[PDB]
């Protein structure tokens, strides 16, 4: 059956082949083959949001 | 490694670069752009899932009103919620393009437990509905505000992919 | 000026509504303001990759 | 909150209770205030990107290569520096004078640009659609994103608000 934890896979692309750089791009993986480029995925319980819940109470009727 | 990391739901990351990437994206299909096809998703989820939910209430005020599915921000909080954890499980099938931890740990049993709540499954199904499209628009770059910068060429069976795993969503909602 | 990036977050919660979390609870006392408070606190600002890449496709979309 | 600002070091002040009231009473158009800020600092994101985004439509020599913001690096530190701003301005909203905003953010800021080439023009306009985007969403009458609140008016926070961006401006 379904978990019932509101964990969800966060998925993070990295494309870092412009060359800026920060301290995360370095030391995560190794990069042979594909430099500037990585896939992260964690799973985080995804958080209730009531900035946006009261946008879209307020807003919706808006496109 | 990312079986791995959906198994313990502990919150530790994976990350994948490298040999392991290059694999990674020889084993599934279309891999270049898929990861492209994934980030249209993620890197657009917050706007994906307020726009839909935006729409599925304007199309339908009732469901704002005493009684109805997302009055008070308490449950419009939860149903937003909803939606991004749907459109992550979306996001993870594209990725590794299949959909059984979709299907395994997000919706089996999920219409149960919708009935039991009286989440109603009609502003569900469209919530879902404007998911599809607006991803369907961002990996085909076609969005009318937002853009993405990728090599040109066509990522239609992606698009379609990510479709059919937004139809699993809607079959299991019923 | 300072130069360590860091700026001013404010946060306003107004929960009211009686929503609550664990957060809601042992902040600060209450009396007199049931369910509002204001908190600051000094965070680096951080660059923002996917916004940037976003502005510099779509500025031309109002 | 001075004990906060000075630390610099991310632990939070929290005020609520007796001191929420204090903080009120002690500021003018208390209850309206907080609801000014608010419409700032919840629209933090969408402020600074319209704010950037108008600076480059209006004026796109600042993308073109070797200009302001071309690169990634560069437009990420405009935004970065966009959002300093703007934070800054709702904390003087919050507190009700500009003393930590001039002290800490503008004092010697011009000069730190001059020096960097930052332009003075792309400056002075995205703090100009920055105001203009703060003064709507404080009198609650932008186009799609709206805030709930009593009925009534803010004219006076806003011009308040205001008064902060030109405080920018003139830096
Ligand atoms: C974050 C929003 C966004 C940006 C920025 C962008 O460039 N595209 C964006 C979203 C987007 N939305 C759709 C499709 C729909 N959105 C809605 C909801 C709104 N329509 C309303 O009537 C309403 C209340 C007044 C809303 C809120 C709906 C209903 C749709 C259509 C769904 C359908 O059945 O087809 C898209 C896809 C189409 C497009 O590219 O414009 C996108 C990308
Ligand atoms: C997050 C954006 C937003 C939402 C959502 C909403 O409801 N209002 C929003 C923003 C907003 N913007 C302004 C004012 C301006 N924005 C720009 C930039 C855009 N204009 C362009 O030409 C351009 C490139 C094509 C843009 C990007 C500009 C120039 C202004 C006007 C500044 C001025 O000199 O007055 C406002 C305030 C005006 C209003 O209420 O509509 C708001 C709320
Ligand atoms: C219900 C699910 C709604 C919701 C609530 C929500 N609140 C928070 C976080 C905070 N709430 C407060 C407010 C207070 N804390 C106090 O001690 C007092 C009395 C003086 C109040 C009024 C605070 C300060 C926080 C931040 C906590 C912190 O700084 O650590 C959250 C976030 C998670 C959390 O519990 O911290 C949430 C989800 N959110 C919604 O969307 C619903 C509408
Ligand atoms: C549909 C999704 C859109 C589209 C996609 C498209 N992408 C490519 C080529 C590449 N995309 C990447 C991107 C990545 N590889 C990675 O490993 C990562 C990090 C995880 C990313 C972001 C790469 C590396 C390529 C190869 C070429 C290059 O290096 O620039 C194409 C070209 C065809 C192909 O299969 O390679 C296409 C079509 N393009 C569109 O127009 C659609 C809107
Ligand atoms: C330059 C300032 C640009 C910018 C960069 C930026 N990147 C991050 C975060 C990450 N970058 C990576 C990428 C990699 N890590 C690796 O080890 C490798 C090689 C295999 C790559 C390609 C990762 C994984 C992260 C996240 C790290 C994590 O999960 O902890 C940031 C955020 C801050 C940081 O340094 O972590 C930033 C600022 N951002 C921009 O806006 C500029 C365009
Ligand atoms: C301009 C900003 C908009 C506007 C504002 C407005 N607000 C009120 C009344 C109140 N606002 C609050 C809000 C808070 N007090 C707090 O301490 C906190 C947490 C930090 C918040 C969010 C309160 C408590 C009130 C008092 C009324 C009540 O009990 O709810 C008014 C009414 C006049 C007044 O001064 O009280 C107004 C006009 N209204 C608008 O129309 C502008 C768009
Ligand atoms: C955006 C509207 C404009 C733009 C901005 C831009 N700024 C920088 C570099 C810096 N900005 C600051 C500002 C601060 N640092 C702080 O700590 C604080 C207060 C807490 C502020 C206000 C500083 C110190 C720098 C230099 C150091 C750094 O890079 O962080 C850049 C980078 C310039 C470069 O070429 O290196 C940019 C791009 N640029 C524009 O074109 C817009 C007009
Ligand atoms: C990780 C996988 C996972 C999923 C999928 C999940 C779904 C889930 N959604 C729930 C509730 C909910 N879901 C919604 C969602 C909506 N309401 C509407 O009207 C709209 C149609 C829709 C948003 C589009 C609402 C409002 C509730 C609260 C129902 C109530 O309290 O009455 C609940 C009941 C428990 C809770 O409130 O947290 C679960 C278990 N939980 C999980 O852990």
């Amino acid at each position: 059956k379904m978990a019932k934890d509101s964990k969800a896979p966060v998925v993070e692309i990295f494309d870092e082949r412009d060359g800026c750089t920060s301290a995360g791009s370095t030391g995560k993986a190794s990069d042979a083959g594909e430099k500037g480029l990585l896939v992260k995925v964690s799973m985080q319980k995804v958080g209730y949001n009531a900035i946006m819940a009261k946008s879209v109470a307020a807003s919706y009727m808006n496109k | 490694a990312f079986s791995k990391v959906i198994t313990s739901a502990d919150g530790k990351a994976a990350y994948v670069g490298g040999a392991d990437l290059q694999a990674l994206k020889k084993f599934v299909s279309d891999g270049n752009k898929r990861m492209d096809a994934v980030n249209a998703i993620v890197s657009n989820a917050s706007c994906i899932v307020s726009d839909a939910v935006s729409g599925m209430v304007c199309e339908n005020p009732s469901l704002i009103a005493p009684n109805g599915g997302v009055y008070s921000n308490r449950k419009m909080a939860a149903c937003l919620r909803d939606a991004e954890i749907i459109l992550r499980y979306v996001s993870y099938s594209l990725l590794s393009g299949d959909s059984s931890v979709l299907e395994d740990r997000c919706l089996n049993g999920l219409k149960e437990t919708y009935s039991s709540l009286g989440v109603p499954a009609a502003g569900n199904a469209r919530a879902v509905a404007i998911m599809k499209a607006t991803v369907n628009s961002f990996i085909n770059n076609t969005a009318q505000q937002k853009k993405l910068s990728v090599p040109s060429g066509d990522c239609s069976a992606l698009a379609s992919e990510a479709g059919g795993y937004f139809d699993k969503v809607t079959s299991a909602i019923g």
